[PDB]
C-alpha cells in the first residue's frame, strides 16, 4: 500500500496546510488578502475553456477506453469455451465507442466557440468573456465526466452480459437493455453541456 | 596522524616486494604509489604544519585557509584574488605536484 | 599468460589505491570524531550530574556529594 | 548481611575510587581557592575576593565529608567479602 | 602492539579514564594465576581477560 | 505578494498534467509479470 | 465496496471469463441422470463423451476400471488449474497457492510417518498428491533422516511458517500423525481467512462464509468422532479453528461435550446449522451428517459464482469441480458392484 | 451593476449536479447489472423483475437532469451573484444527494437480486427499500428547487 | 519585491525534494532481504 | 450595509444540511438492505420486521430537510451575515450529526437484522438500540432548530 | 468595534460540541449494538442488562448537546471575539473529548459483553472500566463549561 | 496593545489539553478493557486487580483537566500574549505528553493483563513498568506547570 | 502586448502529446510482450501473429508524435496565449485519449493473444476489439488537430 | 529587457533529461538482470543473447545524456525565457518518454529473456518487441531536438 | 545587485548531490549484503567475487562527493544566481541520476549472486550488467560537471 | 542513508556469520563501506561549513 499511503499523506497535508492558512488569514484580520474574485479574474478564460474542451474529449476517451478493457478482457476469457460470443456481444464495445463520440461531438461543438479578446485589463472587460469563459469550462468538464463514468459503467454490465453469454445464449437480449441505461447517462450529460453553452460569446 | 602512518604501511610493501624478488612491483608499483601519495597527500602535511610557524594573529586577516588551498590545489584553480598564498612561488609547486 | 585478464587486475588495483588513498586519508578523521565524542559525553555527565553534588548547604553538600558522586561514578563507567 | 560478595566486592571498588577521587577534589578546591570554578558565588558579588576564597574552602570541607561516607562504606563492604 | 594502543589512546585520550583502564588491566594480571587457573564460562570476562 | 496570475495559471495546469501523469505511472507501477511459464 | 470492479479486470479479467467458463462445463442434473441410465461402465464412457468429458479414457487398457477413471478425473482438473495458476499474477497468485497448501499439507504428513518409518522419498512422491508438486530439492534425497526433512521444509517449503505450531522434530515424534495434520491445516485455515480479510473487498464477502463454514463444519465433525478415542479436551479444543461462529462462543461448550447430544445442543443455537443436525437422519438407512454438509458446502460454493469480480470463483471451482470427480467416481463404482438403488447417493451440482 | 465571475458559481452549480447525479446513476447501475447477470445465469425467470434497480439509478440521473437543466437555463452573465450561490447550491444539493441515493441504489440492488435469486419472497421487500432510496435522491431535488427558485 | 518568485520556487523545490527523499526513505527502509535461505532458521 | 458574498454561507447551511443527512441515511440504508437481503433467505417471515432499521434512517433524512427547507426560506440577499453564520452552523450541527447517527443505524440494522434472525428475542433489544440512533439524530436537529433562529 | 469573523468562530464551537459527540456516541453505539447482537445467540438473558454501554454512549452526545446549547443561546451579533474563542474551545473540548470517549465506551462495551456472555464475573468489571470512559468524557463538560463562561 | 486574537493561542491551549489527555486515557482504557475480558474468561479471580491499568490512564486525564483549568482561569482578553504562547505550549506538552503515556498504559495493560493470567508473579512486574508510564506522564504536566506560571 | 508566460503553456502541450502517448504505448507494449512471452511457449506457431497488439500501441504513440511536432512548429516568442492555450488543449486532448487507448490495448492484447492460443476462432474478435481502441487514440488526434488552428 | 530567473526552467530540463532516462535505463536494466539471472542459471549458453535488454536499456539513457548536454550547451545568463521554456519542454520530452521506454524494456526483458529459455524460438520476437520501446524512447528524442532548437 | 537567496539553491545542490547519491550507494550495498549472505552460507568461496557490487555502490557515492565538493569549492556570497541555478541543476543531476544507479546495482547484485551460488558461469554477465549500472551514474556526473562548469 | 545501510548489511550479516563464520570478513568489508557512506556526508560538511 506504498502508494495509497502516499495520496493519503499529501491528501491530508494539502488540506490541512490550506485550513491553516484558512483560520489563518481570518484570525489576523488581513485585507481580504485571499480573493476568490482576484483569482477567477486574472485566470485568463482562455485556461478555463481550452480545459473544459480538452477535458470534454479525453475524459469521454478514458471512459470509453475502460470500458472497453473491462469487457475486452471478460468477452476473450469467456470465448475460451463460447465462440458464440464475439457475435453479439461486441455490441458492449460499440455502447464504448459512442460513449467516447459523446464526448467528441461535445467537445467539437464547444471548441467552435473559441475566439480572441484583444483584451488587456480584466477590469470592465469581456464581463461576457468571462461567463462564455466559464460556461465552456463548465459545459465541457461536465459532458467529460458524464461520459467518464457512463463508460466504466456500460463496461462493468457489459462484462456481465458476455458471462451471462458464455452460458446460456438466451439471456443476452434481455440483459442488453442496462446497457441502453448505461449509455443514456452519458447523453444526459451531452444535453446539459448544450445548454450550458447555448447563450455564450467570445469576443 | 593518518597520512604519516598511511605511508609507513606503503613503506613495508617495499620490503616485501624485495623479499620476493618482484622489481616489477617496485619500478610499476611501489615508486609511483609512494610518490602519488607523497605528492597529494604528504604536501598537505606540510603546509599543517608551515601555517602553525609561518602565520601569526598579526595576519590573521586574510589568513589562508589550509582546506581551500588543498581543494584549488587539485583543481588547478588559481583565483588572481580572494586567496593569500601560504608562499611565494606556491602555484608553481601545487601545479607540478598534482 | 592471460593479458586481458592481468591488465584488469592491474586496473583495479590502480582504482582502488588511488581511491582509497583520498577515502583512507578522510577515515582517519574517526580519531577526531570519537576523540571529540569523548570529551563531550565526559562534560555533559560531569556538568549534569557531579555539579549538582556541590552546594552552599554544608551538610547538605557533603552527603549529597556521596550518593550523587556514586551516580556519577557509576554512568561514567557505563 | 551477605547481600552477594559480587556486590560487595563492587562496593570496594567504588568506595575506594571515591575515597581517593573525593580527597584529591577536596585538596584542588583548597589549593586554588581554579579550574572547575563552580563554587556556586553570589549574584550580589562586591569587590571582595576573599570570599571567594571561603567559598571554596566549603566546598572542600564537602568533599571530605562524602569520602568519610566512603570510608564507611569500603569498610562494610570489605567485611562482607570477607565474610562471604 | 604499538601502534594500535597508540591511535586507541587517541581516540580515547582522557587520564581518569586511562587510570581505571589501566588499574583494571593491572587486577586482571595480578590474578592471573587464579583467574586463568579456573572455569570462566562468562566469554564476555574471558574476552577481555 | 505570494503568487501572481502567471504562477498561478501555471501551477492550476501543471496539476492537472500532474494528475495525468500519475494516473498513467501508477497503473505502469502496478504492472507485474509472470511466477512461472504454462509447459513445455 | 468500490474496491473491485474497476482495477479487478486489469490483470484477472481473462481468468475470471475463463473459469466461468470452465464452470459452465460441470456435469448438470440433466447430464448425471442420463450417467446413471447405464449400467455398463463402457457406457458411462459413452455417455461421458456427450459432454466436456470424454476422449481422455482412450488409448488406455481395453477394459476400463474404476481405478483408472478415478486417476484420470484428478488429472484433468488438476491440469485446468495448473493452468489457471500459471497465467495468473501475484495479486491472484498468492490465492491460488492457498488452495495448493491444503495439497501440500496432506502431502508433507506422507512424507514424514514415510521418513520415521525408513521410507525414500523416490518412493513417496508418486503416491502424492498433485499440486502438491515440490519442485524444490532438499525435501528430496532426505537420506531418511528425519531432520533433513525438518530442515528442508522449514526453509524451502511454503508451508514452513505454519509448522511454528509444531517444532524442534520433538513434536513429530512424539504428537499422533493425525494431531499434527490437524494442528497444521487449522494454521493454514487462520492465515488463509486473514488473508481473505485483508482483500477486504467482494472476495472477503464471498469468499470468508465459505472459510468459517469450513472452520465450524470441522469443530462438529471433530468433536463428535473424538467421542470413541483417547483425546484430552484440551488438545482437542487446540485443533477448533478461530475463524467461524462458533468462537465467540460455543466453541466451549464442544470441547467439554462428552455425547453427540451435547453436540446437537450447540448446533441448536445456529439454525443454519440445526437444520442439518435435523436433516442427517442417521437411520439405518439414510443420509447422514457429512451427507448434509457436504450439500450445504456446494451450495455455498455455487453461491460465490453469483459475485463476477473477486477470486472467490477459483476456489469454488476446484472444490464443486472436486465434488464433481466424486460424484462421477460414485457413479462408476455402484455400477461395478451393481448396487443400483444406492447409486442416488450424488451430490447435485445444479 | 451584475459584478463580473459571478456566473462561475453557477455554471458549476449546473455541472455539479449532473456529473454527481450520473455518478450515482453509473454506480446505481452497474451494481444492479452485475447482479442482474449472476442472476440470469443461475435462474431467468426473474430477470424482469430484477430490472427496477435500474430504473432507480436512472431516476437518481434525471433528479440531477432537472436541477442542472433549471440552471442551465437560468445562466446568464449579468447575474447579481446571489442567484449564483442558490444555484451552487441547489447543484451541489441534488448532486450529492442524488449520489448518496446511488450508492445505497446499488449495494441494496446487487444484495437484493441475490437474496431474491434465493428466496422469491424478497421481492416485497427490496422494492421497498428501493423505494426509500429514491425517496432519498427526491428530497435533494425538492431542496434544489427551493433554493433554484428562491 | 518579486516575493512571488522566490516563494514560489523554493516551496516546490524543497517539498519535491524533500518528497523524494521520503520515498526513497521508505523504499529503504522495508528493504525486502528475502526472509529466506538462513532466516527461517534464524526465526 | 451588509458585506457582498454574505449568502454564501448560508447557501452551503441548506445544502450541507440535505446532503449530509442523505449520506447518513443513505448509508443506514445500505447496510439495513444487505442485511435484510442476506438474512431473509433463511428467515422469509422476518422481511415486514427487518425493515425498520430503513424507517429509522429515512427519519436522519427527513431532520435534513427539514433544516435544509428552514435555511432556504430563511436565506435572503440582504442577509445580515450573522445570521448566515448561523444557519451554515445549523446546516453542519443537523447534517453532520445525522450522518453520525446514519452510520450507527447502519450498522446496528446489519448486525441486528442477523441477530434476531438467529435469536427472535433480539427484537426489543435492536429496536433500543436503534432508538437511541433516532436519538443521536434528534439531538443534531434540536442544535439546528435553536441555531437557525437565534 | 467587534471583528464579524468572530460569529463564525462562535458558532463553530456549538456545532462542533454536538458533531464530535454524536460521532462519539454513534461509534459508541455501533460497536456496542454489533456485540450484543452476536452475544444474544447464546446468552439471550443478557439483552436487556447489556444495553448500559449504549445508554452511556447517549450520554456522551448529551454532553455535547448540553454545551452546543449553551453556546448557541450566547451567541449574539456584537461578540468581543474573546467570548467567542472561548466557545470554540468549550465547543472543541467538550466535542473531540466525548469522541476519545466514544471509543472507548465502544471497544470496552464490544470486548465485555462478549466476555460477559462466557464469565458473568465481567459485568462489574465491565461496568466499572466504562464509568471511567464516561469520566473522561464529562471532563471535556468540565473545560467546556468553565470556557463558555469566562 | 496587543492583537485582539493573541488569546486564540491560550485557550487551543486548554482545550489541546483536555483533549488529548483525554484521547490518551481513552487508548490506555480501552486496550485495558480488551485484555480484561479475554483474561476474565481464564480466570475470574484477578478481575478485580486488573482494573489498575485503566486507573492509571484516567490520572493521565487528569493531568490534563489540571492543566486546561489552569489555562482556562488565567486566560482574559487583555492578554500579555507572551503568556497566550506559554499557554499553548503548556497545554500542548501536558496533552501530548499524556497522549503518549496513554499508549504506553494501553499496550503495556493489554500486554501485563494477558500475560499475568498464565504468570502471577508477572503482575508486580506490570504495575511497575506502568509507573514509568504514569511517571512520564507527570512529566508533561511538570513543564507545563512551569510554563503556566512562567 | 503579449502576456509573458504566453510561450510555456504551448510547450507543455508539445511535451504532454508525446509523453502521455509514449506512456500509453509503453504500458500497451509492456502487456502484450508478458502475454506474448507466457502464449509463445507452448505455441510458437502464433508469435507473429501476436505482434499486432504491440504494433497498435505503437501507433498510439505516432499520434502524440504527430502533434507534439505539431505544436513544436507551432511556437513562436511572441505568442499571444490565446494560441498557447489552443496548444497546450490539443497536446493534453491527444496525450490523454492517446493514454487511455493505450491502456485498452495493452490489457486486451494481453488477454486476447493469451485466448488465442487456447481458441484460434477468437483471433478476428480480438483484432476487432483492440481496432476500436485505436480508433480511440485517433479521435484524440483528430480533435487534437482540429483545435490546433483554432 | 530579459525576465529574470530565466534560466531556471532550461537548467531543470538539462538535469531532467539525464535522471529521468537514468531512472529508465535502471529501471530496464533491474528487471532484465532479475530475469537473466533467473533465467540462465538453468541455461548459461543463453547468458550472452539475454543481455540486448540491457543494452537497449543503456541507449534510453544515452538519449537522455545527448539531449542533456545539448540544453547544457544552450544555456547562457541573459536568456529570454522563451527559450528556457523550449529547453524544458525538450529536457523533460525525452526524459520522460525514455522512462516509458525503460519500463517497456524491463517489462518485456523480464518476461522474454525468461520465457525464452523455456522456449528458444521466441528470442526474435522478443527483440523485435524490445526495437518498439527503443523506438518510444527515440520518438522523445526527436521531439526533444526539434523544441531544444526551436 | 545580487538576489539574497539566491545562494540557497547552489548550497541545496552541494547536499542534494551527496544525499541522494549516498542514498543510493546505501540501498545498492544493502541490497548486495543480503545477497552476498544467502551465497556465502551456501558457498564462502565466492565471497570475494560477490563484493563487487558493494564496491561499484561506493563509486556511485563519489561521483556525488566530487560534484557536491565541486559546488561547494564554487559557492560566494556575492553570486549571480544563473551560477547558482546551474550549481543546483548539477548537482541534482549526478544525486538523482546515481541514486537511480544505486537501485539498478543492488537489484541486479543480489539477483545475479544469489544465481552464481547455483551457476557460477553467471558472474561475467553479471559484471557486464553492473558495468551499465556504473555507467548510468558516470553519465549523471557527466552532465553535472558541463553544468557546473557552464 | 549510511544508518539504512549498516542496519539491513548488519542483520543479514550476524545472522549469516552464524551459519557460517567465513562470513566475517565479507561482512566487516560490507560495514565499512555502509560506513563510508557517512564520512563522505562529513567530509562535504566540513568543506560547506567553511566555505
Amino acid at each position: 500500500t506504498g502508494l495509497e499511503l502516499l495520496y493519503l499523506g499529501i491528501f491530508v497535508a494539502f488540506w490541512a496546510c490550506m485550513i491553516v492558512v484558512g483560520i489563518c488569514y481570518t484570525i489576523f484580520d488581513l485585507g481580504f488578502r485571499f480573493d476568490v474574485a482576484w483569482f477567477l479574474t486574472e485566470t485568463s478564460p482562455f485556461m478555463w475553456s481550452n480545459l473544459g474542451i480538452g477535458l470534454a474529449i479525453s475524459l469521454s476517451v478514458v471512459g470509453a477506453a475502460w470500458g472497453i478493457y473491462i469487457t475486452g478482457s471478460s468477452i476473450i476469457g469467456g470465448g475460451v469455451k463460447a465462440p458464440r460470443i464475439k457475435t453479439k456481444n461486441l455490441v458492449s464495445i460499440i455502447f464504448c465507442e459512442a460513449v467516447a463520440i459523446y464526448g467528441i461531438i461535445m467537445a467539437i461543438v464547444i471548441s467552435n466557440m473559441a475566439e480572441p479578446f484583444s483584451a488587456t485589463d480584466p477590469k470592465a472587460i469581456g464581463h461576457r468573456n468571462y461567463h462564455a469563459g466559464y460556461s465552456m469550462f463548465g459545459a465541457g468538464l461536465t459532458v467529460g465526466l458524464s461520459n467518464l463514468f457512463c463508460g466504466v459503467c456500460v463496461g462493468i454490465v457489459g462484462s456481465g452480459a458476455a458471462l451471462a453469454d458464455a452460458q446460456n445464449p438466451s439471456l443476452f437480449v434481455k440483459i442488453l437493455i442496462v446497457e441502453i441505461f448505461g449509455s443514456a447517462i452519458g447523453l444526459f450529460g451531452v444535453i446539459v453541456a448544450i445548454l450550458q453553452t447555448s447563450r455564450v460569446k467570445m469576443g | 596522524l593518518g597520512i604519516i602512518h598511511m605511508l609507513f604501511g606503503v613503506s613495508l610493501s617495499l620490503f616485501n616486494h624485495i623479499y620476493f624478488k618482484k622489481p616489477l612491483n617496485i619500478y610499476f608499483g611501489f615508486i609511483p604509489e609512494i610518490i602519488f601519495m607523497s605528492s597529494l597527500f604528504g604536501y598537505l602535511v606540510i603546509l599543517i604544519f608551515y601555517k602553525w610557524t609561518a602565520y601569526d594573529a598579526h595576519s590573521s586577516r586574510n589568513a589562508p585557509s589550509l582546506l581551500i588551498h588543498f581543494i584549488n590545489m587539485f583543481l588547478f584553480s588559481y583565483p588572481e584574488s580572494g586567496n593569500a598564498m601560504l608562499y611565494s612561488g606556491q602555484k608553481g609547486i601545487q601545479c607540478f605536484l598534482i | 599468460f592471460d593479458f586481458g585478464d592481468t591488465m584488469v587486475h592491474q586496473a583495479i588495483h590502480t582504482i582502488e589505491y588511488c581511491l582509497g588513498c583520498i577515502s583512507n586519508t578522510a577515515s582517519y578523521l574517526r580519531l577526531w570524531a570519537l576523540s571529540l565524542a569523548h570529551a563531550q559525553l565526559s562534560e555533559v555527565l560531569w556538568t549534569m550530574v557531579i555539579h549538582i553534588g556541590l552546594h552552599v548547604r554544608s551538610l547538605a553538600g557533603g552527603l549529597g556529594l556521596f550518593f550523587i558522586f556514586a551516580a556519577f561514578a557509576t554512568l561514567t563507567v557505563a | 548481611l551477605c547481600c552477594g560478595p559480587k556486590l560487595a566486592a563492587c562496593g570496594i571498588v567504588l568506595s575506594a575510587w571515591g575515597v581517593i577521587m573525593l580527597i584529591m577534589l577536596g585538596i584542588f578546591f583548597n589549593v586554588h581557592s581554579l579550574i572547575e570554578d563552580v563554587p556556586f558565588t553570589e549574584k550580589d558579588f562586591e569587590n571582595g575576593p576573599q570570599n571567594i576564597y571561603n567559598l571554596y574552602e566549603q566546598v572542600s570541607y564537602n568533599c571530605f565529608i562524602a569520602a568519610g561516607l566512603y570510608l564507611l562504606l569500603g569498610g562494610f563492604s570489605f567485611c562482607q567479602v570477607r565474610l562471604n | 602492539v604499538i601502534t594500535f594502543p597508540f591511535l586507541f589512546a587517541v581516540m580515547f585520550g582522557d587520564f581518569g579514564h586511562g587510570i581505571l583502564m589501566t588499574l583494571f588491566a593491572v587486577w586482571m594480571v595480578l590474578r592471573e594465576s587464579r583467574i586463568l587457573s579456573q572455569k570462566n564460562e562468562n566469554e564476555m570476562f574471558s574476552m577481555v581477560f | 505578494g505570494f503568487f501572481s496570475p502567471g504562477i498561478w495559471m501555471g501551477l492550476l495546469t501543471t496539476l492537472f498534467m500532474l494528475f495525468i501523469f500519475t494516473y498513467g505511472l501508477h497503473m505502469i507501477l502496478s504492472l507485474k509479470t509472470m511466477d512461472r511459464f504454462d509447459d513445455r | 465496496s468500490f474496491f473491485p470492479e474497476l482495477y479487478f479486470n486489469v490483470d484477472n479479467g481473462y481468468l475470471e471469463g475463463l473459469v466461468r467458463g470452465l464452470k459452465a462445463g460441470v456435469l448438470s442434473q440433466a447430464d448425471y441422470l442420463n450417467l446413471v441410465q447405464c449400467e455398463t461402465l463402457e457406457d458411462l464412457k459413452l455417455h461421458l463423451q456427450s459432454t466436456d468429458y470424454g476422449n481422455f479414457l482412450a488409448n488406455e487398457a481395453s477394459p476400463l476400471t474404476v481405478s483408472v477413471i478415478d486417476d484420470k478425473l484428478k488429472e484433468k482438473m488438476v491440469v485446468e488449474f495448473r493452468h489457471m495458476r500459471n497465467h495468473a499474477y501475484e495479486p491472484l497468485a498468492s490465492f491460488l497457492d492457498f488452495i495448493t497448501y491444503s495439497y501440500m499439507i496432506d502431502n508433507v504428513i506422507l512424507l514424514i510417518t514415510g521418513t520415521l518409518h525408513q521410507r525414500s522419498i523416490a518412493e513417496l512422491v508418486p503416491k502424492c498428491h498433485p499440486l502438491g508438486s515440490f519442485e524444490q530439492m532438499e525435501a528430496v534425497n532426505i537420506a531418511q533422516t528425519p531432520a533433513e526433512l525438518y530442515n528442508a521444509i522449514l526453509v524451502d517449503t511454503p508451508l514452513a511458517a505454519f509448522f511454528q505450531d509444531c517444532i524442534s522434530e520433538q513434536d513429530l515424534d512424539e504428537m499422533n500423525i493425525e494431531i499434527i495434520r490437524n494442528t497444521l491445516y487449522k494454521a493454514y485455515l487462520e492465515s488463509f481467512y486473514k488473508f481473505c480479510t485483508l482483500l477486504g473487498g467482494t472476495t472477503a464477502d464471498a469468499m470468508c462464509p465459505i472459510l468459517e463454514f469450513e472452520a465450524d463444519r470441522r469443530a462438529f465433525i471433530i468433536t463428535i468422532n473424538s467421542f470413541g478415542t483417547e483425546l484430552s479436551k484440551e488438545d482437542r479444543a487446540k485443533l477448533f479453528p478461530h475463524c467461524g461462529r462458533l468462537y465467540p462462543e460455543g466453541l466451549a461448550q464442544l470441547a467439554r461435550a462428552d455425547d453427540y447430544e451435547q453436540v446437537k445442543n450447540v448446533a441448536d443455537y445456529y439454525p443454519e446449522y440445526k437444520l442439518l443436525f435435523e436433516g442427517a437422519g442417521s437411520n439405518p438407512g439414510d443420509k447422514t451428517l457429512e451427507d448434509r454438509f457436504f450439500e450445504h458446502e456446494v451450495k455455498l460454493n455455487k453461491l460465490a459464482f453469483l459475485n463476477q469480480f473477486h477470486f472467490g470463483v477459483f476456489y469454488a471451482f476446484v472444490k464443486l469441480k472436486e465434488q464433481e470427480c466424486r460424484n462421477i467416481v460414485w457413479i462408476a463404482e455402484c455400477i461395478a458392484q451393481r448396487h443400483r438403488a444406492k447409486i442416488d447417493n450424488y451430490i447435485p451440482i445444479f | 451593476n451584475n459584478p463580473e465571475y459571478s456566473s462561475f458559481f453557477g455554471v458549476m452549480g449546473a455541472s455539479s449536479a449532473m456529473v454527481f447525479s450520473a455518478m450515482g446513476a453509473a454506480y446505481g447501475t452497474a451494481k444492479s447489472g452485475t447482479g442482474i447477470a449472476a442472476m440470469s445465469v443461475m435462474r431467468p425467470e426473474l430477470i424482469m423483475k430484477s430490472i427496477i434497480p435500474v430504473v432507480m439509478a436512472g431516476i437518481i440521473a434525471i433528479y440531477g437532469l432537472v436541477v442542472a437543466v433549471l440552471i442551465a437555463n437560468s445562466l446568464t452573465d449579468g447575474i447579481t451573484l446571489y442567484r449564483s450561490f442558490l444555484q451552487l447550491g441547489a447543484g451541489l444539493s441534488v448532486g450529492l444527494s442524488g449520489l448518496a441515493a446511488g450508492f445505497a441504489i446499488g449495494i441494496v440492488g446487487d444484495a437484493g437480486v441475490r437474496g431474491t435469486a434465493q428466496q422469491p419472497r424478497l421481492f416485497v421487500g427490496m422494492i421497498l427499500i428501493l423505494i426509500f432510496a429514491e425517496v432519498l435522491g427526491l428530497y435533494g431535488l425538492i431542496v434544489a428547487l427551493i433554493l433554484s427558485t428562491k | 519585491l518579486e516575493y512571488s518568485v522566490v516563494f514560489n520556487l523554493v516551496l516546490w523545490i524543497m517539498t519535491g525534494l524533500a518528497l523524494a527523499v521520503i520515498i526513497t526513505s521508505y523504499n529503504i527502509w522495508n528493504m525486502d532481504p528475502g526472509y529466506d535461505s538462513i532466516i527461517y532458521r534464524m526465526t
